[PDB]
This record gives structure tokens, C-alpha cells and sequence, in this order.
């Protein structure tokens, strides 16, 4: 109640809901043990939408890994009806990422980041900073604050090789 | 001269007396610097407890020496 | 003076100021400088009146038992000198941890960031939990031992508070490794419609690297996760500011077993003729924690025969008895 | 006679206690989980304040205070569960559990066999019966000794009596856990109970903790929960923490009892949980003969028993086995009115007891 | 049926301090028999004492006790003793009943008594001797040995951290133009009976009054204080200690009427312990000091307990081990008198308001 | 163990001899502990053991066990574990303490 009302007030808001399993389940196995609590929270947030009161200065956005542990409510539209999903990189996306984190970072030599989207096939942001770090690796071994590109080269096939 | 007298906490600590002192004065000289009230002291030294108006000379308590203060759990 | 009241205060015509009392009740006292503002922060004891409801004074922070789920151990006993033949493990453990805390700064100069984290799996049995402390002593960390089960609270939320006082406390102590008894209560979560039951779990887990990553370019606090074997969780190995390292345990060989050996033949006697390598050949795919038990099967052999120290043929025979999860003893088949 | 003097004792229990009351009354008011004097007016800091609770909180950081000697008043008292401490007026015992557990100092079940059992129970006498009597021998060698043993074959094959019967010589407790009751379907809470049997195991160390049946909890690990491995797991792997964790060797023994070898983890295997073996599993012929011969000396008999000739129609037993066919031969001579025991009623016990072990 | 049990004092009202006292002190098998055997015509050792009339008489009215508890006189009432000892020590008149007194001054008072009667004879047996160490804290090249300072007990000092017997011991041994001078002392001679001292009661500052430490302090049942005494002492020590330890395991290794037999074996047992006896004191060193303990092992005989909140409230007690079963104990609770086991000793070490030890008393190994 | 079969033999030979010993007859529905949640069996047994040996002597009647009479060779999970937390705890009891009568156990199936 308290959220909603200040989110009124304090509109624009984006109201982030940090992993939906547990204000937003399906239940255990249909039993239950303490997912009743469970199925309290979410008859509220069904309710607020059903509602009289609208949604349109005030914004939810729900984040939840695997879309296997939210409710049939919600997955039907008119209380969640945008459903974005996180994609695979362009090969121009990773190009971005790779030029932006070595722009805050020191550096010997002009890097030629084109190879190493190449010698990734899809990593994203976050996947990209291990890759940055793993040259630097090398660069506190070498007693420098500076990386070649030939470190950079290196850095990004080990992490594939890691992981996926 | 300088004897010592091992408190309570099993500390030594020093004390500048004159054989001519008596145990009452030597007292005095612990609550002072250990705060204990005289009433309160039972010093022993070879075994004897000492007396209130006997004298460290009388005792043949010499520098150096050292006295064991105790104090007391009356039952009865 | 005490027996006084406190507040545990979560907040954060003239001024109007809420205080919440920790007998959870709701006062009004002015903040038109009757009360002083600075008297006000959120998640700290401060004093109030009891019947006259006002804040004198201010009294350290403090919210649920201070540390409830918490072990506090300032600085393991341990050594690399003290663990050793463990020193590839050593090697993956100093660049993932160790490198990033000590030369911080050229983390900030070099203008990436930190990493904080490490994720362990693959056996003990060799002085994982050894290792762990070592590199404890060696950066000058504060142990912490924070057991995963104890924030597994049936209670509601005060595990996701736990999760917060443990970062809170790890960065007044810095350096610190946390060291996580279990990963199957921050994490067994699974992918089907019973994650549902595990919320407190993803609850507790998502928190703590929520706040690494919140302090990323900063190496103040380390987050170490051990188990026999990796558990299914949510993606967090892909990610810097996560526990971005994932390091495995493998087994001995002839090197480590021997000074694993030498280790064990200081703190007993021995008759001073024993060949460590002669024993690691003789010796098929034993772990760390198994040279330790044929140390004292050895010892064994040696309270029957009557001996005080041990000769090669009494180790030989500690061998060829169990330490319950491989012993080298193969010769029959007619 | 029996009524006057139980009078006498309450009139005179009654006066003291009365006149102690009172006293109490006055000032205005061991295990314990957390600290609790509800007032205090008696007692950085230089008095204790020190209640321990979420509805308020007193808190003092130094303890000791040999005068007044603390305690008293709102009476839950000594050390916290949060470490403000209550810290030696009338004995704390490091967190003291009120959880309980089935203790059995003594128990009672001397040596059901001593032959035909010969090398088990003979590894049983080096791991724990000698350490107690000598710490020094140990300790010189410096070797530290089996922290955990595993008994394996069916179990009460006379597995419990044996390991009993040890623990009676040395004097020392049994503090059964059992497995299987663990189980909840809460929160936490198994794995809480484990660590408190730890911090109570410390207190009263020089015990063998039985725990029943891995097969019971932490059967598997392989799963990564499932609802009943989640609990089952967590409980488990929060219990050899504690071990490996330490807990003082030559003292604290935990005996673990499995009849089936497919639940083990390699986890459980390792030392500093498991590092003896001891079999209770199949003996010899030898073996057989030894087991029948010491269950039925207690026995009467009339003449022309040999041994081995009982043994020879075992083609394969378990301890459990050989304690049933002394008892059932006994069976058919009581039926017919007896007090001896014959060739015949040994044959006939064998014949009915294996028949019904197959399938 | 035929073994009788010991008989107590009764209490005359706070008067268990000194019944406690005399327990213990007949447990101290030469002291028992020279008071026993004592004849006034014998007159007394130190006749420089100017009240030496009254300490006979001590000694007098104690050997009338002690021919009482010997001769189990279900109840002995110690009053002309009290009496006596209050003409003597008048601080043991003083009332606010009489008030409760201290122990240990008892104790102290009655050594004194008995070392002016009894001289030599009765202090040699108690008697420990220091080598003491002096060193100038500020200068290591200032050092000076004296070896004169003695006493008849050693203090057992405790603190928040004491936790063992030993602990305290080690503390006791120890104190601190003008300077600090550290003062060390180590034992160069061990006497046949030890006395120790619990430190607990104490003047509380914070109000002015009388107060008693309630921490629990393990003591064992056998000491060893090779760790106390000199180098050269305890090398001596620790080689006869060595010696007596091999007699005790070849020790541990192996028509009447009803009552005629009982008092047969009971025959059988004393013949037994002396023959034993006799085998330990075949490894006593060659000049031994009469009165000094052979090595440097002690077993416990007897412990005065206290419970209650000063020196001057509560009830003493003393835990009396028997003379030929060394498992048995002896709970005198003044005249009311029961057997208790080990355990129960054990529990006297203390923590909070129990019953705890005040006073131990160890008789050396071998004697 | 009888075997028979309910109003034909089993029943009663039990009720019979239970009332010629003159112990009480306590009579558990085996099916019913019957109860498919991780918290219940276990204790319900250790509960009808500790109340019987209080009050003895006493038949422990256990009607109809049929449905815990399985063995696995490995556990897993809540839905295998159960049935087998059940089973264990009646071995162990067994195995865990003897008496020659203070209690009996008729168990029938």
C-alpha cells in the first residue's frame, strides 16, 4: 500500500521487483507450507492493477532469471503485457562495450577491438568486463598499469573457453 | 628502605618504610596506593600475621622483604 | 543510565519526526531543534525517554543480536608454510583474491575494476578449509565464518538484514573473506515451480552480490563459497563484480604428497629414514587428508608393536590398512 | 512410619524455603540461550546492564564481577548467544543447549561376543577403549585417533552390543541421534540441532555419538535439492563441517550404522568423518562356532553339541542370524518343557531362520 | 555393620569456620599424633612467647577434641577450644551469635600456636623455601638472589582469567633513585604437607565492604610442581618423582566370629599399605630434610570449602579423603558426617554461589 | 508377525492372547501414519514406543503394514526418503534398545 501511494506522490518511479518467486509463485508442488504468504502478496499486486487506480506515471518492471517460477496471472496480459527478453549481441554491440571499457582503462597501443568481438560470439557487458580484467592480470605480473593488444587477444579466449 | 607486599591481585608492588614504622602505618601506605581500608588488611610475612601496634624492626623485616596481604571471608 | 529505552529506527505547524521503538510502536516527538536532527539515522539505537517519548541522546548502531550468524576470528593462526603442497591451488587462489586486494590502488590507477569474489567447488580433503585461513593470514583478512543454514530464516526478511550487517561489518574490518559454510542455502533454488519455497535462499544470495557489485572498483571485502561439488544457481559466474572466479581442486601428485608428508613428519616422530617419495609412488590417487590418516594407521602399527616412533614398514602397513576412501593394498586375484 | 518421617522432611524443607523466598521477593526476582536479567539495578561500563532480547535491549560489554557475584533478577543468566556474556556468576557452560537428546550414561550390554567377532571388536578396543585409559601413549607417538568409525553390514547384527559394551568399560555416555526424525519440512531448522549437539558434544566430551542411518538423511547430494535432499542435504553437509571443523579426537567418537553401501558420498568418505571400517558384514565357519558357542554357555544343555556341526548348515549369515538360532533352538526345548538344549533343536533352528532371510 | 563412621563438631552458631578447621588438621597424620601424644610437663618449644600459658592451653583443649574424634562421642562440642582460642585471639570474640570469621586467619592463628609448643617438630613439615629473584625491570644487569624468604602455604591468586590451580600458583609467585623491581620466586625446598590458599575473599572497593571471587578454579587431585621450583631443586625432585612412579604401577599391578574377620583384613591392609610404604621410601633421597617432601608430587588429602557471601556470612565445610581407600571422601557438614565420591570433590573448584574450595591440603607423594 | 487374514485367524488369535497376558491392546492403523509430508511418521512411532515401555506391559499392535515395507538401496528427494525415514526408525528402535517384555510387538500383515 505504502509503496504504491509514494510512488503516486514520487511519480515518475520505477517500481523494481527483485526476483518474482516468492511474491509471485505458482506454489510448491499445490501444497503449501508457507506459500500462502505467498499467494497474500500477489492477490494485492493483481489487485492494484484490476484496479480503479491505473498505471502509467507509476511503472513496475519485474526481474526474475527464469520465467518458470512466475505466476499464470502475470504471463497473462493486462498485468504484464510488455515482456522484453535479453538477446544474443550484434556483432556491432560487442564492438561498443569493448571500445567503452578500455576507454576508462590505461593502455600501451591503440587496440584494435574488431578481433575481439570476433574472438567472442555473443558476450554482453558483463562477460566482457572478465576479459578486461584477465589482461590486466598479466599487466600486475608485468609491473605496469598499461596492456598491449597482444594481452587483449589473449584475455578474451580464455574466458570462452571457461564457459560457453 | 624499600620492601615489597604482594596484593590481592597477586601483584607486587613497593613500599618506603622505616623499621620504627609500625603495621599501622605501613597500612596507611598500601591504601594509598591500592586503596584498601586498613580495618580491611591482614599482612602476612614468614608465616605471621602481623600486629597493629608491633613495629617492621620487631618483626626483623628488612629491605626487600615481602609481605602477603589478605583480607577476609568471615563465616562462622 | 540503563535499564534504559532504546529505538531501532528504520526511517531515514513545525517539523514533525517518527520514531519507531523496538517495542514497535510509533511516537511523535518536533525537530524544530528541540530535538537535534544529527540524533536522526536509520538502523542505529538511538535513546529515547520512556514516559517522555524524546530523544535525549544517541547510543551505537545495532539491529536484531550483533553478530548472531557471524564467527569473528582476527586473523587465522595458519601460513602458506603451514599448508603446502597445495600450491597450484595456491596459484589460481593469490590471482583471482589476493592480487586484487593488495595492490588496490593500481586496480584504481589502471581504471578497471576489482574483482571480489571467488566461487570454489571440487574436493576437500586436502585442507581446502586449510588453504582458506592461509590466505586469510597472509592479506591480514578477517575471518568470518558465516554459515548459510542461520540466515535461512523461516522468519520473515531478517535473513535479507543478516546478508546487510555482514557487508556492513566486513567493510569496517576490511580486509575481510567471507567464508560460507555450505552454497545449498544461498543457492539449490532449482529452475521448476519449487524455487517458489526456496525464496529465502535466493533472497540472501542475491543480495550479498548486489552489494559487491556496488563496490566493485573497491577491493575491501572477499566472498568465498565452498562445497564438494558445484550446485545449481542463478547466472553469476559471467560477471566481475559477482564471484567472477571459479577455481577447481584437483587431486596430488608426487610433488605435493611428499611435502604434505614432510608437513605431517614435523609434528610426530618418525625415525628420520622415511622417504616421502618412495612412500608417494607406493601410494595410488590419495588425497591430502589421506596422507594424514596413513600417518596415523602408521602410528597404529606402532602402538601394537611397542615403538614410540615409526620406521618406513610401519607407514608401508598404515598404507595397506583403511582411511576409509582409497587404500593401496591390490595384490589378490589367484 | 513411612508417613510421619515424610513430614518431618517437609517441614523442615519448608521453613528455609519460606524465609528464601522472601528474600527474593525483596531483591525482585546453568543452561540458557540468551541472557535475560529484566531490570537491574544492582551490578566504556563498570555495572551490568545485560538483557538479551528483540522487544528491547540492555547492553553492558564487560562481565565478570566476583562482588555482587551478578546473576539474580529476571533469571535467564550466564552467556549470550551474541557474545555480551554473563560471563561466571553461578556456571555457564559455553551456550548451553535445552534441546535434548536420549542419553544413556553406561550403557549396559557387556560383550555379546569376544570371539568370532575377534579383529572388530579389537579395532574397536584401539580406537577408543586404550585412548581413554592412556592419552599419554597418543599423544608421545603423536598421532591423534580415528575421529569417526562406520559400521556397516545389517544393522543390530550385535552391532550395538558390542559398541555398548566398550562404552560401559570406560565410563563413558552414548548420545543417540537418530536420523530418520530429523527430517522437517521448516526452515533451517535440522541443521540447527546439529550445531547445538556439536556445542553440548564439546561440554561433554568422552561420549560416542551414535547417529542412525545414513541411509535415512544425507542419502544424496547429487540431486541439488529437491524439496527432500534440501534439507536432508543441508543438515548433512552443516554436520561434517563441524567435524572436520574439530572437535577434540581421543574424547568425542561418532559411530554412523548403515545397512546398504550405495548411499555414501565421497564427501562422507573422507577423513575427518569416516576413517575406520569396521564389518559387522559376513565371518567364517571358525567364526560361526565361536558366536553359537558364547550365546549358549549361559544355557543348560545335555550333551553331544559340537559346534561346527551347528555352523556347517550357514552357507551364508549375518551376525543377527547367529544370536536368532541359539534363542530359537532354546524355543522348541521351553514348548516341549526344558531347560537343556540338544543337537536336534540347534539343526532346526538353523533350518527355519535362513529359509526365511532368502527371497 | 562394623566400620563407624567419623564424627563432626557441632556448630555452637557461626562456628563452622573452626570446625572445618580442626577437621582438616586431624586429617594431617603428624600433627594428629604429636597433639595426641602431647604432655604439658613437656612445656612449650618457644618460651620467648609472653602468652605462652595460653597456646598450651590450645593445644591442651585441641588434643581433648582430637581424643574425641578419634574415639567415635557421637558429637564433640569444641567449647572451652573456643574459649580458649578467644582469650588467646580475641578477634574470634568479636559478636554483631559470634560473628562468622575467616578461615584461613583460624588457620593461621592455630600454626602459630602450635609452632610455639611444638617448635621445629611441627613447622619443619609445612615449611617451603624460595629462592627469590630480583631484577631491576629497567636494568637486566641489576640482579640480586636472596635465598631467606619462606612461608608455611602457597597463595593461589584469582583473577577474571584464572581457570586451573596452577594459573594462580604461578601468580603467586610472581609481584612487582626508586625503581620497579620485578621479585620472582622459585621453590628450592618442598615440605611434606602443602597448604593452599584459594584467594577468594577480598575487600570490594565499589562498596566498601567484604566480598568473595566466585570463579570456578580446577584444582587436581594430584600435584605437580616441578614448573615452581629451581633448576637445581627440581632436577633433584623430578629424579625421585620418576622412582616413586614405577613403585606405584608395580602397585597397581597387584573360626572367626564376623567381626573377627573384619578387624583381621582391616589388619591385613594396614600390614599391606606399609609394606608399600616401605617400598616407596627405599627411593627417598639420601639427605632429605626431616619434614621435606621426597619428590615434587603431592596428592590431595583435604579441602575446607566456604558458601556464602563474605568471610563473615555462610557455612564452612571440609572434604576429608580416607587414610587407607584413597576413592572415598569424607563430607564433614559439622556434626552431621557422609561419604561422598570423587565427583563431588571435583565440584568444589566452584563458579557462582556453590560450595567451592577455600583451603587444600596435599600430603607428598610416597608418605 | 501373524499372517492370516482380518476377522478369519489374525484378529482373532490377537485378541486372545493379548487377554490371557492382560496387557493392554493398543492398536495402530499401519496405513494412516500413512502421512506424505516430511515431519510425521517418525515421531508418531517414537511417541506409541515411548509410551508403551512407560506403562508396560503392553502389545504394540501394528495392523495392516504394507506400504513401508519397501527397501531402497539409495535415497533421494522427499518422495522415496519419506517411506524410508519410516521404515528406519521402526529398525531402529528395535535395534537401538531390548526387552524381554516390557514391550511386545505383534506386527501383522
Amino acid at each position: 500500500r505504502e509503496m504504491f501511494a509514494y510512488a503516486k506522490e514520487h511519480e515518475p518511479c520505477i517500481i523494481f521487483m527483485d526476483e518474482v518467486d516468492a511474491i509471485g509463485g505458482r506454489r510448491f508442488s499445490e501444497g503449501t507450507s508457507a506459500d500462502r504468504e505467498i499467494q497474500r502478496t500477489l492477490m494485492e499486486l493483481l489487485t492494484q492493477m484490476d484496479g480503479f487506480d491505473n498505471l502509467g506515471q507509476t511503472k513496475i518492471i519485474m526481474a526474475t532469471n527464469r520465467p518458470d517460477t512466475l505466476d499464470p496471472a502475470l504471463l497473462r496480459p493486462g498485468r504484464l503485457d510488455r515482456k522484453v527478453e535479453i538477446p544474443l549481441p550484434n556483432e556491432a554491440g560487442r564492438l561498443e562495450i569493448f571500445k567503452i571499457h578500455t576507454a576508462k582503462v590505461k593502455k600501451t597501443g591503440e587496440f584494435d577491438f574488431e578481433a575481439a568481438v570476433k574472438m567472442s560470439d555473443g558476450f554482453n557487458g558483463a562477460d566482457i568486463r572478465n576479459c578486461a580484467t584477465e589482461a590486466g592480470f598479466f599487466a600486475i605480473r608485468d609491473d605496469r598499469d598499461h596492456i598491449n593488444p597482444d594481452d587483449l587477444m589473449k584475455a578474451v579466449r580464455k574466458v570462452a573457453e571457461v564457459k560457453k | 628502605m624499600q620492601i615489597f607486599v604482594k596484593t590481592l591481585t597477586g601483584k607486587t608492588i613497593t613500599l618506603e618504610v622505616e623499621p620504627s614504622d609500625t603495621i599501622e602505618n605501613v597500612k596507611a601506605k598500601i591504601q594509598d596506593k591500592e586503596g584498601i581500608p586498613p580495618d580491611q588488611q591482614r599482612l602476612i610475612f614468614a608465616g605471621k600475621q602481623l600486629e597493629d601496634g608491633r613495629t617492621l624492626s620487631d618483626y626483623n623485616i628488612q629491605k626487600e622483604s615481602t609481605l602477603h596481604l589478605v583480607l577476609r571471608l568471615r563465616g562462622g | 543510565q540503563l535499564p534504559y529505552l532504546v529505538a531501532n529506527v528504520v526511517e531515514v505547524v513545525g517539523k514533525a519526526a517518527v520514531v519507531k521503538t523496538s517495542s514497535r510502536q510509533t511516537v511523535f516527538l518536533p525537530m524544530v531543534g528541540l530535538v537535534d536532527p544529527d540524533k536522526l539515522k536509520p538502523n542505529d539505537l538511538v535513546g529515547v525517554n520512556k514516559d517522555s517519548y524524546l530523544i535525549l541522546d544517541t547510543l551505537p548502531s545495532e539491529f536484531d543480536s550483533r553478530v548472531k550468524a557471524m564467527e569473528v576470528d582476527e586473523k587465522p593462526t595458519e601460513t602458506y608454510s603451514d599448508v603446502g603442497g597445495l600450491d597450484k591451488q595456491i596459484e589460481e587462489l593469490v590471482e583471482a583474491i589476493v592480487l586484487p586486494m593488495k595492490r588496490a590502488d593500481k586496480f584504481k590507477d589502471m581504471g578497471i575494476r576489482a574483482p571480489k569474489g571467488a566461487l570454489m567447488y571440487g574436493p576437500p580433503g586436502t585442507g581446502k578449509t586449510l588453504l582458506a585461513r592461509a590466505c586469510a593470514a597472509q592479506t591480514n583478512a578477517t575471518f568470518l565464518k558465516l554459515a548459510a543454514p542461520q540466515l535461512v530464516q523461516m522468519y520473515i526478511g531478517e535473513g535479507a538484514k543478516l546478508v546487510r550487517d555482514a557487508f556492513a561489518l566486513a567493510k569496517e574490518k576490511a580486509p575481510t573473506i567471507i567464508f560460507i559454510d555450505e552454497l545449498d542455502a544461498i543457492g539449490t533454488k532449482r529452475f521448476d515451480s519449487e524455487k517458489s519455497g526456496d525464496r529465502e535462499v535466493q533472497r540472501t544470495m542475491l543480495e550479498l552480490l548486489n552489494q559487491l557489485d556496488g563496490f566493485s572498483s573497491d577491493d575491501r571485502v572477499k566472498v568465498l563459497a565452498a562445497t564438494n561439488r558445484v550446485d545449481v544457481l542463478d547466472p553469476a559466474l559471467l560477471r566481475s563484480g559477482r564471484l567472477d572466479r571459479k577455481i577447481e581442486f584437483p587431486l596430488p601428485s608426487e610433488d605435493s604428497r611428499a611435502q604434505i608428508l614432510q608437513i605431517h613428519s614435523r609434528k610426530m616422530t618418525t625415525d628420520d629414514d622415511i622417504n616421502w617419495q618412495e612412500l608417494a609412488r607406493s601410494t595410488d590417487e590419495f588425497n591430502g587428508a589421506q596422507l594424514k590418516a596413513v600417518t596415523v594407521e602408521a602410528g597404529m602399527i606402532a602402538l601394537r608393536n611397542g615403538q614410540s616412533s615409526v620406521k618406513h614398514e610401519d607407514f608401508v602397513e598404515g598404507i595397506s590398512e583403511v582411511q576409509a576412501r582409497k587404500s593401496k593394498s591390490v595384490s589378490f586375484y589367484a | 512410619l513411612k508417613q510421619t518421617e515424610n513430614d518431618l522432611k517437609d517441614i523442615e524443607a519448608r521453613i528455609k524455603e519460606k524465609a528464601g523466598v522472601k528474600e527474593s521477593d525483596t531483591g525482585l526476582a546453568h543452561p540458557l540461550q540468551v541472557a535475560r536479567c529484566t531490570k537491574i539495578i544492582k551490578g566504556e561500563d563498570a555495572k551490568y546492564v545485560i538483557n538479551l532480547k528483540q522487544i528491547a535491549k540492555f547492553v553492558v560489554g564487560l562481565g565478570e564481577r566476583v562482588s555482587p557475584t551478578d546473576i539474580e533478577e529476571g533469571m535467564r543468566v550466564g552467556v549470550d548467544r551474541s557474545k555480551y556474556n554473563i560471563e561466571l556468576p553461578l556456571p555457564p557452560r559455553i551456550d548451553p543447549s535445552v534441546t535434548m537428546m536420549t542419553v544413556e550414561e553406561k550403557p549396559d550390554v557387556t560383550y555379546s561376543d569376544v570371539g568370532g567377532c575377534k579383529d572388530q571388536i579389537e579395532k574397536l578396543r584401539e580406537v577408543v577403549e586404550l585412548p581413554l585409559l592412556s592419552p599419554e601413549r597418543f599423544a608421545t607417538l603423536g598421532i591423534d585417533p580415528p575421529k569417526g568409525i562406520l559400521l556397516y553390514g545389517p544393522p543390530g547384527t550385535g552391532k550395538t552390543l558390542c559398541a555398548r559394551a566398550v562404552a560401559n568399560r570406560t565410563d563413558a555416555t552414548f548420545i543417540r541421534v537418530i536420523g530418520s526424525e530429523l527430517v522437517q519440512k521448516y526452515v533451517g531448522e535440522g541443521a540447527r540441532m546439529v550445531r547445538e549437539l556439536f556445542e553440548m558434544a564439546r561440554t561433554k566430551k568422552a561420549c560416542i555419538i551414535f547417529f542412525d542411518e545414513i541411509d535415512a538423511v544425507g542419502g544424496a547430494r547429487f540431486d541439488d535439492g529437491a524439496g527432500g535432499d534440501n534439507e536432508v542435504q543441508r543438515t548433512m553437509l552443516e554436520l561434517i563441517t563441524q567435524l572436520d571443523g574439530f572437535d577434540p579426537r581421543g574424547n568425542i567418537k561418532v559411530m554412523f550404522a548403515t545397512n546398504r553401501p550405495n548411499t555414501l558420498d565421497p564427501a562422507l568418505l573422507r577423513p575427518g568423518r569416516i576413517d575406520r571400517k569396521v564389518e559387522f558384514s559376513l565371518p567364517d565357519l571358525e567364526g560361526r562356532a565361536n558366536i553359537f558357542r558364547i550365546h549358549s554357555k549361559s544355557m543348560s544343555v545335555e550333551r553331544g553339541i559340537r559346534w561346527e556341526l551347528i555352523s556347517r548348515l550357514c552357507p551364508n549369515s549375518t551376525g543377527a542370524e547367529l544370536r536368532s538360532v541359539c534363542t530359537e533352538a532354546g524355543m522348541f526345548a521351553i514348548r516341549a518343557r526344558r531347560k537343556v538344549a540338544t543337537e536336534k533343536d540347534f539343526l532346526k533352528a538353523v533350518d527355519k531362520v535362513i529359509s526365511g532371510y532368502k527371497k | 555393620q562394623f566400620a563407624q563412621l567419623p564424627v563432626g563438631f557441632k556448630n555452637m552458631g557461626n562456628t563452622c569456620y573452626l570446625n572445618a578447621t580442626l577437621q582438616a588438621l586431624y586429617r594431617v597424620n603428624d600433627l594428629r599424633d604429636m597433639i595426641l601424644n602431647y604432655n604439658p610437663s613437656q612445656g612449650v618449644s618457644n618460651s620467648g612467647a609472653q602468652d605462652e600459658e595460653i597456646h598450651k592451653q590450645i593445644v591442651i583443649e585441641m588434643k581433648r577434641c582430637f581424643e574425641n574424634l578419634q574415639n567415635k562421642f557421637k558429637s564433640v562440642l569444641p567449647v572451652v577450644l573456643l574459649n580458649t582460642l578467644r582469650k588467646c585471639y580475641p578477634q574470634f570474640a568479636e559478636r554483631d551469635f559470634y560473628k562468622q570469621q575467616d578461615a584461613e586467619e583460624l588457620f593461621t592463628q592455630l600454626f602459630h600456636s602450635m609452632s610455639i609448643v611444638f617448635g621445629d617438630k611441627f613447622s619443619e613439615d609445612f615449611r617451603i623455601q624460595f629462592k627469590t629473584t630480583i631484577k631491576d625491570t629497567a636494568n637486566d644487569n641489576d640482579i640480586t638472589v636472596k635465598e631467606n624468604e619462606s612461608d608455611s602455604k602457597l597463595q593461589c591468586h584469582i583473577s577474571g582469567t584464572t581457570n586451573f590451580m596452577r594459573n594462580g600458583l604461578l601468580e603467586g609467585l610472581n609481584e612487582k633513585a626508586n625503581s620497579i623491581y620485578s621479585v620472582e620466586k622459585k621453590i628450592s625446598r618442598l615440605p611434606k604437607f602443602l597448604t593452599v590458599q584459594y584467594v577468594r575473599f577480598f575487600w570490594k572497593r565499589s562498596t566498601n565492604k567484604k566480598s568473595k571471587i566466585l570463579r570456578k578454579v580446577v584444582f587436581p587431585f594430584q600435584l605437580d610442581v616441578a614448573d615452581m621450583l629451581t633448576p637445581e631443586y627440581a632436577a633433584e625432585k623430578v629424579k625421585v618423582r620418576d622412582e616413586l612412579r614405577k613403585v606405584e604401577k608395580e602397585k597397581n599391578e597387584k573360626v572367626m566370629t564376623p567381626r573377627e574377620q573384619y578387624e583381621t583384613q582391616v589388619a591385613l591392609n594396614e600390614s599391606e599399605k606399609d609394606q608399600w610404604l616401605e617400598e616407596y621410601k627405599k627411593h627417598f633421597p639420601p639427605n632429605l630434610e626431616k619434614g621435606e617432601n621426597p619428590s615434587c608430587v603431592y596428592n590431595l588429602i583435604g579441602v575446607i570449602t566456604h558458601q556464602g557471601a563474605n568471610s563473615e556470612s555462610g557455612h564452612y565445610q571440609a572434604f576429608i579423603r580416607d587414610e587407607l581407600d584413597e576413592n572415598k571422601w569424607y563430607k564433614f557438614n559439622d556434626d552431621k558426617v557422609s561419604v561422598v565420591e570423587k565427583e563431588k570433590i571435583e565440584s568444589l573448584a566452584g563458579g557462582g554461589e556453590s560450595d567451592s574450595a577455600l583451603i587444600l591440603m596435599y600430603k607428598g607423594f610416597g608418605l | 508377525i501373524l499372517y492370516g487374514a482380518p476377522g478369519t485367524g489374525k484378529t482373532l488369535l490377537a485378541k486372545a492372547v493379548a487377554n490371557q497376558t492382560s496387557a493392554t491392546f493398543l492398536r495402530i492403523v499401519g496405513s494412516e501414519l500413512i502421512q506424505k509430508y516430511l515431519g510425521d511418521g517418525p515421531r508418531l512411532c517414537r511417541q506409541i514406543f515411548k509410551v508403551a515401555g512407560e506403562n508396560a506391559p503392553s502389545i504394540v499392535f501394528i495392523d495392516e503394514i504394507d506400504a513401508i515395507g519397501t527397501k531402497r538401496y539409495d535415497s533421494n528427494s522427499g518422495g522415496e526418503r519419506e517411506i524410508q525415514r519410516t521404515m528406519l526408525e521402526l529398525l531402529n528402535q528395535l535395534d537401538g534398545f531390548d526387552d524381554r517384555g516390557d514391550v511386545k510387538v505383534i506386527m501383522a500383515t
